[PDB]
RNA sequence: UGCCUGGCGGCCGUAGCGCGGUGGUCCCACCUGACCCCAUGCCGAACUCAGAAGUGAAACGCCGUAGCGCCGAUGGUAGUGUGGGGUCUCCCCAUGCGAGAGUAGGGAACUGCCAGGCAA
RNA sequence: GCUCAACGGAUAAAAGGUACUCCGGGGAUAACAGGCUGAUACCGCCCAAGAGUUCAUAUCGACGGCGGUGUUUGGCACCUCGAUGUCGGCUCAUCACAUCCUGGGGCUGAAGUAGGUCCCAAGGGUAUGGCUGUUCGCCAUUUAAAGUGGUACGCGAGCUG
RNA sequence: UCCUCCUAAAGAGUAACGGAGGAGCACGAAGGUUGGCUAAUCCUGGUCGGACAUCAGGAGGUUAGUGCAAUGGCAUAAGCC
RNA sequence: GGUUCUCCCCGAAAGCUAUUUAGGUAGCGCCUCGUGAAUUCAUCUCCGGGGGUAGAGCACUGUUUCGGCAAGGGGGUCACGACUUACCAACCCGAUGCAAACUGCGAAUACCGGAGAAUGUUAUCACGGGAGACACACGGCGGGUGCUAACGUCCGUCGUGAAGAGGGAAACAACCCAGACCGCCAGCUAAGGUCCCAAAGUCAUGGUUAAGUGGGAAACGAUGUGGGAAGGCCCAGACAGCCAGGAUGUUGGCUUAGAAGCAGCCAUCAUUUAAAGAAAGCGUAAUAGCUCACUGGUCGAGUCGGCCUGCGCGGAAGA
């Protein structure tokens, strides 16, 4: 008979690049993501892709805050 | 006037209990209380042919370990899935 | 032929049957019927070993079914190459663990529970077994 | 220093609700008046302003209570990394990691900076 | 300024036939046969609802279950495309047994004669004609019986066409 | 050709004539900023007015919304004015 | 299709992407040669991480069964209105499962990064010369698809084959053991083996099997057999034999034809008593009829029915 799928995409590459500790050099992506699964913190910029870049060369490390417990991304600065 | 002989346990884990079990014995554990929760390891058959008097599920028992005596209830226990056998009682010392 | 109503998909993946099962106390009546084998049940071994199990026991007593399919089955047609697409959906079949309580029964002696449980255990393809409701 | 209270946090349900009680000189809340500053897709209800008669009702803070939410062991069970095995659509043994659910139980948050009140 | 949508777009501009066929390759890829498989087909069991004047089990066995076989229809594409010739008939066969006949038994809802169903048994036996290319089928008339299948759906360096 | 989910085996990637859906746009505000605001659906009471319009109160909590499929996100709202 | 002398060193790929491309080719991945570089890299321990799969759970999205409460709904009954009401049943509550496109939970591993020690012929990266290759095969694990069919197909990852001889699996690319520089009429072992073909135990001890099992196969069947855990009935006398009774009014009802100990409904009596069930099946047109149950006599010591496990038996038919 036929068939009415075989129909999908570039699969976008997203996920976290650089992880906990791992010294990142100003303006160096982290995070590309869909929406905002993890949320910008500290030194950290957000995209307009919820691509959260770091801003400060230094580590980076990841939290929970507020009354929300959202991942956040900070950026200690070494 | 429930009286269950049983000993402690001295490894305990997946390899142990089951190396534990495939020797008519299987593991137990008191706890309550204030104290610390005790590995018990008591015979099967005895234990299992305990349950059937339904006595036993509601009214206060006597594991003997040590050489002490030590007043529980039953709380919690584990069939074998489809074989008519034990795998671990829940004992409140009590 | 117990089938469920109005499913989220259609068709779904093949899957494993690993690991043991979730009904294993008597719960809702005071004798059941447990599994001992894996297999599957379909929905007209349900139904078949239903009509050899409630005329044993002359309807008065009460009889609760603890499995339902909720997993459909395709099937290519005959004379059929491989490829162009999953197959239709012919029935539906209950994935069983050893353990699975599947009937029970309430409302009849212990014996007449013991002799219609074996009428329908003959029309299954798993190795059943019976079970009491046991105190705790 | 000790209580009460107000701003700003730390933390983020052991901190949330429910239920019972409780507080006004301070503070806070409603409250009083609005022609104006400003304000309502109509309405000073809100926002805003000018004041202080009244009440602690609401709300808020505190207290008490486990009725729920939530926290939560030890043991066992499931799973599985590596190496062997079997009556091999599934499992077992040696070893390492080891949940989830449930049980005992805990639990009516704690705490920093400043300011006001009141007692010392 | 292009549904250059065959969307990394061969040209601005393009459909068919070949049984008159031809060349280069391929068992990288189909038809036949073999293999693997057993969905299917076929044979045997399991449960026992019911039918059988009553009585499930003489006989039949629903709803469902478990197998065998490799005989069907298929799946796959492993051998063969530097060639494994094919349907049916002829001639000659050969093995299996799931036995059609003959032979020995059990049960019978078996008086006898004749059956039904079942187990044991492969020694031998196992029609001629009408029609059709037919195997099958139908028909006429026999016979103790006119068995079912494997053998490249046996058999074209044996014949036929 | 492109986008979303699963298969995909918890980094990314991952195939089949595998299982499901969508795009070939819209908008000069539906973009920018500042200032405010908080849904869905039931419940009762209420002129015409009913299952359902508007009004009022309660329960409820984001089960709503998001120019358009699906996923991720969203109260500081990215939702409404 | 074929491509002609020798030795030495290293040694792949059958992948992705694009292609009027799919059996071709181009870039990249893997290979080789040369040059240049950083404890560069690899293993491990320790530390920082991100998950959302296996499992689990059912708050959400859907499915699902049971009971309770229950709007509504439905049946039938009434005189503009409702009354009786054998039934269907949402939201909640309590219990119960299921999910690749469910998640208020959540591993193992894997991965990224940092520190440190040992180890490894720099094993790492960058650039330059030359390639080949882009038909993969099987096996394990995780899956899709198919029939949880195929030496099927399609990805993931590891191994072997390809391109790897040797020993083993009777023979058997792809399985188990193990990686062939050369030679020796030397020794130790692995997988697998030790009665003969055929090198080595007719080894020692302790059980099992009667089937040629071992040396094919299921549901299911059965006083085959070995070990275990509990029970019932028993030398105030059982179990199987062997002698008596095995019944009285119950033609009891039932639509009023008959069910009658043994038909549908049933209750499931109570006297007579050591003992009889208003009957378990055999008789029947309904009765009549043999019958054990339930009782002693006799008898003389255990017997019966379940369960869990070891190994066997049947189910078992091909050219």
């Amino acid at each position: 008979g036929s068939t009415r799928n075989g129909r999908d995409s570039e699969a976008k590459r997203l996920g976290v690049k650089r992880f906990g500790g791992e010294s990142v050099l100003a303006g160096s992506i982290i995070v590309r993501q869909r929406g905002t699964k993890f949320h910008a913190g500290a030194n950290v910029g957000c995209g307009r892709d919820h691509t959260l870049f770091a801003k400060a060369d230094g580590k980076v490390k990841f939290e929970v805050k507020g009354p929300k417990n959202r991942k956040f991304i900070s950026i200690e600065a070494e | 006037m429930f009286t269950i002989n049983a000993e402690v346990r001295k490894e305990q884990g997946k390899g142990a209990s089951r190396r534990l079990r495939a020797a008519n014995k299987f593991p137990a554990i008191i706890y309550g209380g204030k104290e610390a929760p005790l590995a018990i390891e008591l015979d099967h058959d005895k234990v299992m042919n305990m349950q059937a008097k339904a006595e036993f599920y509601s009214e206060v028992l006597t594991i003997v370990v040590d050489g002490k005596e030590i007043k529980v209830k039953a709380q919690d226990v584990q069939r074998h899935p489809y074989k008519p056998k034990l795998q671990h009682i829940d004992f409140v010392r009590a | 032929m117990l089938q469920p109503k109005r499913t989220k998909f259609r068709k779904m993946h093949k899957g494993r049957n690993r690991g043991l099962a979730q009904g294993t106390d008597v719960s809702f009546g005071s004798f059941g019927l447990k599994a001992v084998g894996r297999g599957r049940l379909t929905a007209r071994q349900i139904e078949a070993a239903r009509r050899a199990m409630t005329r044993a026991v002359k309807r008065q007593g009460k009889i609760w079914i603890r499995v339902f399919p909720d997993k459909p089955i395709t099937e290519k047609p005959l004379a059929v190459r491989m490829g162009k697409g999953k197959g239709n959906v012919e029935y539906w079949v209950a994935l069983i663990q050893p353990g699975k309580v599947l009937y029970e029964m309430d409302g009849v002696p212990e014996e007449l529970a013991r002799e219609a449980f074996k009428l329908a255990a003959a029309k299954l393809p798993i190795k059943t077994t019976f079970v009491t409701k046991t105190v705790m």
